[PDB]
């Protein structure tokens, strides 16, 4: 139970945090798509708002690490390498997407924070 | 072992979804006895973590295995184990022995849970009873998804002799207060091996509360399998009965229409199911209710669902579970409750549904009349099956009840019930009452034969006649 169900077709959708991957990039280097970082985090906070507490950091976690499935698929791992854009400073920042300053939503943690990341 | 140890003549165990222990013994006595249920699955009642907003997956977060939570203290549980047996509803505990917490906190009895260095006083765990931390991210890797941390929870070590015999005590602990079985959390994250050894050392049952000589724990075990991972469902079976998830998915997706009912003619093990002896099945749990996804048939779509539920219940096939839930907007929404963390207990008024907040499905007239079905047709085959060659089926249950179902037109049609001639009042539109039926009726001439009437647009889409709601 609850853990069970943060797997991808299930408490989190497929490819989840979707559109993170422009925002960690924007917010980390500068580096990301001609729209208004307002609106990116918008659309990132909105993706991650939709995931129950409970699997929010795990959906985070695809995000950056990724996810092998039932179907022997990889899913996640969004945060790569952009020019001018190294993807472990992405990967360092996305843990950040709870937090207060950020997103601000609550996990399985109870709080506003990711541990275990 | 893989017998509910039900008393004689009951049947199905339902999931009173974070009741309390007074409530629970209460409804053991004043409805699922006189109904006929076999037993009642409750929330983890050893000490997990006092989460902020006391969220329903809190109850997930052990901290230690003393008896004392939202839902009671021990005295408490002890009284419902007492009074539940006697009044032959048996009680299965929900044992979550994969992980402790995910956090540093105070359980619901005060005790101190130490996530950061690995300390669970009040058992006591210390670090070198865990496995190192990692994550579970790859399920084509038996060893990732049992060794690591499942969503930073702290991995319990079960191939330890001081973790195994902790363990053997806390089950042991709750046999000797009389349940009957364990519902066991995330097995999957488990090793087939290590809990063969644990279940292994488990007493037999306590017969001070009604259990034969010689009883054995029931086991049904929640592992997720829809194919095509490292671990199977079939790793586990020897050694208990397996949650069987295949079910719920493929008669939700039948019953919203996405099969023809047809189809269900070979309902079971040729559809990838468990064998019947080694499931538990039901068409929805506390998890899925609210993350199961369009296949999953929930009280929010009650027509579709109440046929799903009734045609579990008229099918032979496995041990049966009914969910029975809290209404519920948000996925993290806790049990009612006040602003002192106290649970808001369920209230059965006038006609004998639930106030405060308690779906109470187990309550639906559709429901406990098919567990009464299910009661009558006990020890009978499936018979008598028809199909308009498309969503429309029926069967009977050897000559001790009849069953239809249409899920697509109208159905009027003369088929053979194969049961003794009489009167019988439809327990899905209706109930045995005082010499009449408060539903329809249907009247079965010599030849088991009956004008069955069930239209497309009634309020529910199936119709169940049985020997014991005869006039
Ligand atoms: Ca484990
Ligand atoms: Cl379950």
């Amino acid at each position: 139970s609850v853990g069970t169900s943060c797997i991808p077709g299930m408490a989190i959708p497929h490819n989840p945090l979707d559109s993170c991957r422009w925002y960690v990039s924007t917010r980390t280097c500068g580096v990301g798509p001609r729209l208004a970082t307002q609106e990116m985090k918008a659309r990132c906070c909105r993706q991650l708002e939709a995931i129950p507490a409970y699997c929010r950091c795990e959906a985070v976690r695809i995000l950056m690490d990724g996810v092998v499935t039932s179907s022997g698929q990889h899913e996640g791992r969004l945060l790569q390498d952009l020019p001018g854009c190294p993807r472990q400073v992405q990967r360092a920042f996305a843990p950040k997407l709870v937090t207060e300053v950020e997103c601000n939503l609550a996990t399985i943690h109870g709080g506003p924070f990711c541990l275990s990341l | 072992q893989k017998d509910a140890n039900f008393a004689s003549g009951r049947n199905s165990i339902v999931h009173l979804f974070e009741w309390k222990w007074n409530d629970i013994a209460d409804e053991c006595e004043r409805f699922l006895q006189p109904q006929g249920f076999g037993g009642v699955q409750i929330s983890p009642p050893n000490e997990y973590l006092v989460a902020d907003g006391r969220p329903w997956w809190e109850r997930y977060q052990p901290v230690s295995y003393i008896i004392n939570t939202r839902s009671g203290d021990e005295s408490a549980f002890t009284d419902m184990t007492r009074r539940c047996n006697d009044a032959g509803v048996r009680i299965y505990v929900d044992a979550v022995i994969n992980h402790m917490t995910g956090m540093n906190g105070v359980g619901t009895s005060g005790s101190s849970a130490d996530h950061d260095g690995m300390n669970y006083p009040a058992v006591p765990y210390g670090s070198g009873d865990f496995h190192s931390p990692c994550e579970v991210n790859n399920y084509q890797d038996a060893d990732n998804v049992r060794n690591c941390e499942l969503v930073g929870l702290r991995d319990l070590n079960q191939g330890s002799d001081y973790v195994r015999g902790v363990l053997i005590d806390y089950m042991n602990h709750m046999i000797d207060l009389g349940v009957a079985g364990f519902r066991v959390d995330a097995a999957k994250h488990m090793s087939p091996g290590d809990l063969s050894v644990i279940f292994s050392g488990l007493k037999n049952l306590n017969t001070d509360y009604g259990f034969a000589d010689g009883a054995r724990p029931f086991i049904y075990q929640e592992v997720i399998d829809l194919g095509g991972e490292a671990i199977s469902k079939n790793e586990y079976t020897g050694f208990g009965c397996v949650l069987e998830f295949q079910f719920g998915v493929s008669l939700g997706n039948a019953f919203q229409g996405g099969n023809q009912l047809k189809n269900l003619a070979n309902w079971g093990p040729e559809w990838g199911l468990l064998e019947g002896l080694d499931a538990v099945v039901f068409v929805d749990n506390h998890d899925n209710q609210r993350t199961g996804g369009s296949q999953i048939l929930t009280y929010k779509n009650p027509k579709p669902y109440k046929m799903a539920i009734a045609f579990m219940l008229a099918h032979p096939y496995g041990t049966t579970r009914i969910m029975s839930s809290f209404d519920f907007t948000d996925n993290d929404q806790g049990p009612p409750q006040d602003g002192s963390g106290n649970l808001i207990s369920p209230g059965i008024n006038d006609d004998n549904t639930c106030s405060n907040g308690y779906v109470c499905e187990h309550r639906w007239r559709q429901v406990y009349g098919m567990v009464g079905f299910r009661n009558a047709v006990e020890g009978t085959q499936v018979e008598n099956w028809w199909s308009n060659d498309d969503n429309q089926i029926a069967f009977s249950r050897g000559s001790q009840g009849f069953v239809a179902f249409t899920n697509g037109g109208d159905l009027n049609q003369n088929l053979n019930t194969g049961l003794p001639a009489g009167t019988y009042c439809d327990v899905i539109s209706g109930e045995l009452s005082g010499g009449s039926c408060t539903g329809k009726s249907v009247t079965v001439g010599d030849n088991g034969s009956a004008d069955i009437s069930l239209g497309s647009a009634e309020d529910d889409g199936v119709l169940a006649i049985h020997v014991n709601a005869k006039l």
